[PDB]
């Protein structure tokens, strides 16, 4: 197996409230070892371990580099986030909503497929006959789909009466009120 | 884990004194001595460097080769006493020394060692035994009776005078007890005089 | 214009 | 460290065995943009984003200090290499299968390093290059990499596909397979 | 600098405290630390930007929290007796700082029992005409004892104003019963001045010391007078 020598550069920005937060962290690693790290909480070079030491002292010592990475958080972040608002911060994509059922017979699962969303701030809630449901309900996690997209299930392992309605309820950002989308039992399982 | 000089530095006022400290942790980033008068908060003295930092009498400097931080006190005043704590700062995590203290002693050039009697100005008998003027090589033992009260040696200096002395205060509610032995569990000098 | 954090060299 | 938002402005990578580099900007963990090294052009991933403008200079010359870096700690480390990790690969569809109907595969390949690895589809044996895409290596806080790459198709129920995936941190090649 | 109250506090086990720190205009990181006799220096937890950034090894009954202002507080829900000590906050610019400027700190003395609280009695000793004689210097001595717990603080007044010059104070009390921890203690200093300045008996020498005891909230039901902060002092004049 090949060898490899690998170093990464990671300008971090961290926001909270908006602006109101606002932080800078840059991260220097050999590998997957973080030896070199700028936190404007900090203001200076810290050697994380020994590998980064002569950097942090030589960089701590140079005062033009001192005073460009303590502005960064205004020249970077806080320059940067003006442009995600108008940008990546008002992308509202609708979720898809979509209820089908399965087994683990007769049908006892159903699962609501929510997807192709964003951002990733998502409420899926299952009711029967109008009353939420909260156990028997299994979702995956936050799936990304590296496309700027989302998605989600969410499964209900059921017993089903003839009659029964099962809603999926959906909220996100995006929608101006829920999605609810309905699975009504034709028969009883 | 930060070591420092493990013992009191007793100094003759003038002497030039050097302190040292060892680091186990070579990422160690920062260096600082800290000084903290008996009692009292830790004040920033200096940060350390490689080259000396040096200013008047004060002089650290840093050998990351030997992990050694130093801290010289080049003509030790009276007022240099306290605590001196090195302080060592690595990712996340600053400590502090559990510290070396000095103790500088005056150089009391005419000994003129007494032990007088003081009487109280309100009240009336009650009396303290005063055991002053002595050298500064003497110690003062405390007493072991538990009716007798016996002081620590203390410098004053009586500055617009240029004059600095020793002294020492003994007590007692007991009746037996008279100044002319009050200092008799403390090797006390021949030249003491007693009036 | 995004600005971006430069890395500085050893 | 918890935030509402997180940004890398951006993620710079160097390393030795290509040599090769990369540059991509990251929003709330998707890739903004990268900077494609070789013909000196920043090529967006999100439209909206075409507005705005990105010098690739900068991308170069963060790279060429990166690379001086490099070198240097190589000497200091005393050439401690990097450790290849077992990557985890996971397929999926963009969106509930209708047979018929358009659809997306996704091949999630999650824990790269280091960032070197081979991405093909397969279906019915065959290497499938039409329809197909991919992420950069989409950092991780543990400084390992994601990577996903996509597939576009018509599902049918005759024809089933495989992720294949290869790297340093597997013993064979990993198959992950797919069927409507 | 940095500002601490309260400055003196006495509590006992099982109560609540809560002090304060105000650090130096602009710092925006506060930290907190337990001195005691034999640890150091031991770090509590640091306050950053109305968070805290990080943490010692102290229990959860340690608490810290700081305001938009910057202000800073610590509390301990149960008081321990070993929870006795200085504590001391210290403020920088940025976080993480090995840079720090300390208050002066809260002394917190935690007992079981008020009961053994007492203020200093304070008596003032002349020098003696044989000290005048031999040395042409007059020491004057201040006799402060019977006091609990260590909270007090002496100073020598010449004329209405306060002097350092020729003062020393013994730096630790004396237990007036060395086997107790709840000893009573005692604590000399001397003055000295000139045989001529003595002589004069126009100058007024007064030892003064304050003493920090029980708060108005305290709950006092012995017999004698409830031994509050208050100063006590003793003067003497100069004769021919
Ligand atoms: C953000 O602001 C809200 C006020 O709407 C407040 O409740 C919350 O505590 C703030 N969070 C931080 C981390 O400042
Ligand atoms: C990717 O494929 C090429 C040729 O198909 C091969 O030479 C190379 O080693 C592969 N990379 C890995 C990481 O297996």
């Amino acid at each position: 197996s090949p060898e490899d020598f690998v170093y990464q550069f990671k300008g971090m920005c961290y926001f909270t409230n908006g602006t109101e937060r606002v932080r800078l962290v840059s991260r220097s690693i050999y590998n997957r070892e973080e030896i070199v790290r700028f936190d404007s909480d900090v203001g200076e070079f810290r050697a994380v371990t020994l590998l980064g030491l002569p950097a942090a002292e030589y960089w701590n010592s140079q005062k033009d580099i001192l005073e460009r990475k303590r502005a960064a958080v205004d020249r970077v972040c806080r320059h940067n986030y003006q442009l995600e608002l108008r940008t990546t911060l008002q992308r509202r994509v609708e979720p898809t909503v979509t209820i089908s059922p399965s087994r683990t017979n007769h049908h006892n699962l159903l699962v609501c497929s929510v997807t192709d969303f964003y951002p990733a701030q998502i409420k899926v809630r299952w009711f029967r006959n109008d009353q939420e449901e909260t156990a028997g309900v299994v979702s995956t996690p936050l799936i990304r789909n590296g496309d700027w997209t989302f998605q989600i299930l969410v499964m209900l392992e059921m017993t089903p009466q003839r009659g029964d309605v099962y809603t999926c309820h959906v909220e996100h950002p995006s929608l101006q009120s829920p999605i609810t989308v309905e699975w009504r039992a034709q028969s009883t399982s | 884990e930060v070591e420092q000089d493990p013992g009191p530095f007793n100094v003759p006022e003038g002497a030039t004194v050097a302190f040292n400290c060892t680091y186990s942790n070579s990422a160690s980033q920062s260096f600082f001595w800290y000084r903290q008068d008996c009692r009292k908060e830790p004040k920033l003295l200096m940060s350390v460097y490689s080259s000396g930092n040096e200013d008047g009498r004060f002089t650290a400097q840093l050998n990351r080769a030997s992990q050694y931080i130093s801290l010289l006190i080049r003509d030790s005043k009276l007022s240099d006493s306290a605590t001196y704590l090195c302080v060592v700062m690595g990712f996340q995590k600053l400590v502090f020394g559990t510290g070396t203290r000095l103790l500088v002693s005056p150089n009391i050039q005419n000994p003129d060692p007494a032990v007088y009697q003081l009487r109280d100005s309100k009240s009336s008998d009650k009396s303290v035994c005063l055991f002053t003027d002595f050298d500064s090589q003497t110690n003062v033992s405390q007493s072991k009776d538990s009716d007798v009260y016996i002081t620590d040696k203390c410098v004053l200096d009586m500055r617009s005078m240029d004059f600095k002395s020793n002294s020492a205060v003994a007590w007692s509610n007991k009746s037996d007890f008279a100044c002319a032995n009050a200092f008799n569990n403390s090797i006390i000098p021949e030249d003491t005089f007693f009036p | 214009q995004p600005f971006p954090q430069p890395e500085q060299p050893f | 460290i918890v935030a509402d938002h997180v940004a890398s402005y951006g993620v710079n990578l160097y390393q030795s065995y290509g040599p090769s580099g990369q540059y991509t900007h990251e929003f709330d963990g998707d890739e903004q943009f990268y900077v494609d090294l070789g013909r000196k052009e920043t090529v967006w991933c999100l439209p909206v984003l075409r507005q705005f403008r990105f010098d690739p200079q900068f991308a170069l010359t963060n790279i060429a200090v990166l690379k001086h870096n490099l070198n240097s700690l190589i000497k200091r480390s005393n050439s401690t290499a990097a450790t290849n990790e077992v990557p985890e690969v996971t397929v999926f569809s963009k969106s509930p299968v209708t047979l018929g109907q358009p659809n997306i595969l996704i091949c999630l390949v999650d824990n790269i390093f280091p960032p070197v690895v081979n991405i093909t589809w397969l279906s019915n044996g065959h290497s499938v290059t039409e329809g197909v895409s991919e992420t950069s290596f989409l950092s991780k806080s543990d400084h390992s990499f994601f990577k996903i790459s996509y597939l576009t198709l018509l599902p049918s129920a005759e024809e089933s596909y495989d992720c294949k995936v290869e790297h340093w941190g597997l013993d064979k090649p990993l198959l992950k397979h797919w069927e409507p | 600098g940095v500002t601490q109250t309260p400055r003196y506090l006495i509590k006992t086990r099982g109560q609540q405290v809560t002090l304060s720190c105000s650090p130096i205009s602009g710092h925006r990181s506060v930290s907190w630390y337990q001195q005691t006799p034999g640890q150091g220096l031991q770090f509590l937890f640091e306050y950053f930007s109305e968070t805290q950034r990080n943490k010692g090894n102290f229990p959860g009954r340690f608490s810290g929290r700081q305001f938009s202002n910057s202000r800073s507080e610590m509390n301990v829900s149960t008081l321990e007796l070993g929870d006795s000590a200085l504590y001391l906050c210290a403020s920088s610019l940025r976080a993480e700082s090995g840079e720090l400027f300390f208050g002066e700190g809260s002394r917190l003395t935690v007992l079981e029992d008020l009961n053994k609280v007492f203020p200093p009695e304070v008596a003032v000793f002349e020098p003696s005409e044989a000290e005048i004689s031999h040395t042409q210097k007059a020491t004057l001595v201040c006799l402060a004892t019977g006091f609990f717990p260590d909270h007090v603080e002496l100073s020598w007044w010449v004329n209405g104003k306060e002097v350092h010059s020729g003062v020393c104070t013994d730096p630790q009390p004396l237990k007036e019963q060395p086997a107790l921890n709840d000893s009573r203690y005692a604590l000399s200093s001397r003055l000295r001045v000139s045989a001529t300045f003595w002589q004069n008996p126009r100058n007024h020498f007064r030892c003064q010391v304050q003493f920090y005891g029980l708060s108005e909230n305290d709950e006092w039901t012995q017999d004698r007078a409830k031994p509050v902060t208050q100063i006590v002092s003793a003067e003497a004049w100069g004769r021919a």
